[PDB]
Order: C-alpha cells, then structure tokens, then sequence
C-alpha cells in the first residue's frame, strides 16, 4: 500500500 | 539484452548472462513469456546464483556494484515469477540460500553507506527481503535504517528508493506468520518508525513520500498486540497533534489516520468522522452548473468552472438527443444532480479522495453511481486537474467519465453491478462515442493495423486483463457502427437495458453479431478509406 | 492484496 517514489498522473479511470 | 541467454540448463551460463547483461536486461524477466521464466528461475539456478551472490556480497567494498544489483534483482524477479506463474515453483532449499545472500550484504561493513551507487544495489536487497518472504528476519536493520535516515541520505534518489523499501517489508509482513508473531513486541522499531514519520525536515522535501508511508505503516501496527503497543499509540498521538488533516504534514496525518481508522478505534485518537470535515476543507469551492451538475473543487479558476460546465452541458444535450431519452430517467433512479468532485492534482487526489469517498486512488479517477434507488444516494464523479488534460477545464478524464453518469441514469437500470450479462462494450463504447463523436484517430488506427475483433468478440469484452484497445477503441467502433447503420436496433436494445431485462438485451445483440459482421467490416473499410 | 514488487523507479 506504501507509495513508490514515482506514481503515474495520466491513468485510465478505475 | 538477450533474454534467451537466461534459459540455459547451466547455472554458470545464467550467472554469466546476469553479469554481462546487467540489471537493465534482467528487467525483461519480470514480463517474459512463461517458457523463459520457467527456464530462468529453475530452483537450481536460484540456489546456485544465490550462492555466488553470497560470496560476492561478503567481498563487497562499498561504492555500488553493477553485478550485485543485477544478481539481487534476478533473485527477487524469481519470486515475482513464482508468485504469478503457476509453472514456476521453488523447492524448499531455495529460500535459505537467498536468505544467506541477503545476510551477506546486510552483515557487510558497507551496508549503511550513503550513495546513489550503493542505493542501486541496496534497493534490490531490501526489496528481496519482502519478495523472498523474509520480512521477519531483518527488523533490527529496518529499525537502523529508520533511525539513521537524515537529510544527507535524502539527497540521493536511490537511497530514497532503498529505504522506502522497508515500508514494503512492513506491509508484506502481514502475510508472514513469524512477522505477525513478533512485530507487536518491537518497541524500538515502533519508536524509530514514529520518529521517522515525525521528521519535520521531510515536509516539502524529496523524502516526504517516505514519511507519509511511515505514518501509514505505523497506524497499521495497531492491528498487532504486544509490548510495543503503548509506543505505537504514543507516536500516533504525536503525529495527530503535530500535523493536521489539511495543511502542514497532512500526507503523514492522513496516512496514519487511514490505517488507524481501519485497524483501531478512532475515538482513542480523536479522529472519528474526520473524513467529512476533510471534505469541506479540501473541496472548498462549490460551483453549480445547473440543476443536473454541481462542481465541488479544491482550486479551480472561474474560467475552468465555466469551461467544465459548458463542455458537460454540450455533452449532456448531445447525449439526450443521441440516446432519444426524452430526458426521462430509468425507474428507481433519483441521482438527479451529478456531483463533480475535482482535486487540484493527482497528488491531491491520492492524498484526500481516499478518505473522503472511501475509494482506492491508484487510478485516474472514478464515477460512483452508488445505489440509485436509496434515498440520500449521491452520484459522485471523483477526479483531478492535470496539466495535459483537455483545455479549457483541464480536468483529467472529464468528458469520458461524465457520460457514465448519463448512461447510468438514462440507459442502464440499477447500480453498476446490476447487469447479469456483459455490458462493458456498451458502457465504455458509449462513453467514448458521446464524448469524442467522430474524432477518434486511435480507433481508425486499430482497424489499420490489421488485427481486429468481430462484433461477437466485442460484446464479450470484460475488464479482465484490461485490454484497453478492445475495451475503449473497439467498444467505440461497435457503438458508432450501430448508431450510424442500425439506430432502430439501438433503440430496441435500450428498451431492455432501461428496465433491467439483461437476458433480452443479450438476445438482442446476439442477433446483431450473427447478422451484421460483414457489414461491420464494410463500415470499417469505409472509415479507413475516408482517413486515406 | 499482497503482490511482489516489480521494478523500482529510475531517476529521470
Ligand atoms: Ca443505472
Ligand atoms: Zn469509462
């Protein structure tokens, strides 16, 4: 559940 | 890179491939076809490579090691493949050899070096502690990393990667019996974890995400009992006092509040019902487009509100005309006004939307139809702004997602799960067709590449495997085809979906798949030829 | 759900 140093902004909706 | 070199029966061949090709090439094994994974991750290879890694790790002199980076990456790639690939299973003598190799790197005098090169290999060692199921084995090292961390370590990208791995260990440890049995007695770990989360130097800094992860894992420790319990509670109380739910340090406050609320009693910390207070603080702007759309937002300009309302208003009219609704909703649906909830960024969405709406945020937003028949049900689209979203509103996924509200209220009976037949092709196809109309180059392109789907296949589309080409582009093509060539049929289908007659809906589109396949192909041909 | 780690993010 912990976040990585980089996460994607431009994702598809859930 | 040559992924085939990793498939030799000789462990020395595989070792040599790791060493010569390096970590960037070992990366391929995580995703490789099963045949390659089965051959690269034979138990004998894992054991022999771990034994080589032990000797190399003992000899390590600091300053990074390309070879050790690749070797530990390979070992934990094996555990990755073992988890997901039913044809990869390790014999019981593998993991002790892997633990020996981790021990060798941990016991090396250079283990706590601060440098990017060391961080590159250290990162893969720390993650191997989780991948190999060794979460119970290195808690004194987790504790040392938490207490040693400072602003100097935080300068280095790969040191941040590496130490952030200890939160992966804590999270994965929930499935490790020895970990669950001992973690509640780890008073020094709890103190170091709490104090790591309380480091004010992390706020606004490159390691803030680590402090937030620490607050979340500290709150998770309330699920365990033991001699550390009072320290966990004390440190959480300090987090909730030092920071706040909206403001300085709120990533740490909310991370901890998330797990405390789930695993413990919110009243022991004074945070009960924080989610509703948080909503009014973060989504502080209210802009009513119309009786059918209201925006709650964190930080939008007037121009953005105006643009969002007029874009949705245009789509709303196009939808009602195209779907011939008469603006009459399906029965048992009182979702009269869509609430459009827009955070300032994906980062803000990932921080605030979870508690406010009780959702996962590892995504690009979502529409929550809820139960449309229940009094007080609120239809909520939850979204964020983004620099590369569509002008002039700059709300990511707004035009597509907005159609899901309309389709849900005017076309599809019941809540999201009501259908007893597959309807993904329609739901996503109509969201694309209404929002994009005839401007969809990706849909033309997927015809041109010569790989296609029949109507029969499109109607069977599901979210499993998330084939986005099939779901979004071919869903759009089938929908657009039916509207252009067989609108009377679409209206016939909608009689059934609007009442929840899902078997009738299936029988209706079953006829389309039998009758119309060659015409669908002709229509695709015309679409491509128009483009040329 | 538990899931083993894939790749770590490289520095841009
Ligand atoms: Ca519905
Ligand atoms: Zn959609």
């Amino acid at each position: 559940e912990p976040s990585q140093q980089v996460t994607e902004i431009y994702q598809h909706h859930a | 890179c040559d992924v085939e070199a990793f498939t030799s029966n000789s462990s020395n061949d595989v070792l040599n491939a790791i060493k010569t090709q390096g970590a960037s090439c070992v990366n391929a094994l995580f995703s490789a076809e099963s045949r390659i994974q089965e051959a690269a991750f034979e138990s004998g290879h894992m054991y022999n490579i771990a034994k080589h890694t032990t000797d190399l790790a003992k000899a390590y002199a600091g300053g990074g090691s390309d070879e050790l980076e690749a070797l530990f990456l390979y070992l934990r790639a094996g555990y990755y493949a073992e988890f997901y690939n039913s044809k990869v299973s390790f014999l019981s003598w593998v993991t002790p050899a892997v633990k020996e190799a981790v021990d060798a790197f941990v016991n090396n005098a250079n283990f706590y070096e601060n440098s990017d090169p060391h961080g590159k290999v250290l990162s893969e060692v720390i993650i191997t502690m989780d991948s190999a199921g060794l979460q119970h084995a290195y808690l004194p090292q987790v504790t040392q990393w938490l207490t040693r961390w400072d602003s100097q370590y935080a300068q280095n990208w790969y040191m941040r990667n590496a130490v952030n791995g200890v939160f992966t260990i804590l999270f994965g440890g929930q499935w490790n019996e020895q970990f669950v049995q001992t973690i509640g007695n780890q008073t020094e770990l709890a103190k170091a974890l709490g104090d790591f989360a309380l480091r004010s130097s992390a706020i606004g800094a490159s390691d803030e995400f680590m402090a937030a992860n620490a607050g979340r894992e500290l709150g998770r420790l309330t699920k365990y009992s033991g001699s550390a319990s009072s320290t966990v509670k004390s440190k959480l109380t300090e987090i909730f006092a030092q920071y706040e739910m909206y403001g300085r340090g709120d990533a740490i406050w909310l991370g901890a509040a998330d797990t405390v609320s789930y695993y413990a009693d919110c009243s022991d910390y004074g945070i009960c019902n924080f989610e509703s207070q948080l909503k009014g603080l973060v989504l502080s702007q209210s802009y009513t487009c119309s009786p059918t759309i209201r925006i709650l937002s964190q930080n939008m300009t007037q121009d953005q509100h105006v643009a969002a309302c007029s874009k949705m208003g245009y789509e709303e009219g196009y939808f009602h005309t195209s779907l011939e609704t008469g603006r009459q909703p399906v029965a048992d649906d009182y979702n009269t006004q869509l609430q459009v909830n827009i955070f300032d960024s994906s980062d803000d969405y990932g921080k605030y939307a979870g508690p406010i709406f009780n959702i996962s945020t590892n995504n690009g937003g979502m529409y929550l139809e809820g139960d449309p028949a229940t009094p007080g049900n609120i239809p909520n689209f939850v979204a964020y702004e983004a620099p590369y979203a569509n002008p002039d509103h700059f709300v990511w996924n707004l035009e597509h997602e907005y159609v899901h509200y309309l389709d849900g209220r005017f076309d599809l009976y019941g809540g999201f799960g009501h259908p007893t037949e597959r309807i993904v092709w329609w739901s996503e196809g109509i969201a694309e067709y209404v929002s994009k109309e005839n401007d969809n180059q990706a849909a033309i392109d997927t015809i041109k590449d010569g790989s296609t789907f029949t109507l029969s296949e499109i109607f069977e589309t599901s979210y499993d495997g998330f084939d986005v080409d099939r779901i979004y582009r071919w869903g759009y093509l089938a929908v657009r085809f039916m509207f252009e060539r067989h609108k009377d049929d679409v209206n016939q289908m909608l009689i059934e979906t609007r009442q929840g007659n899902w078997a009738n809906y299936k029988a209706t589109i079953n006829q389309w798949a039998i009758l119309y396949q060659s015409e669908f192909e002709q229509w695709q041909q015309a679409l491509v030829l128009e483009h040329h | 759900d538990y899931a083993p780690t894939k790749l770590l993010p490289q520095q841009p």
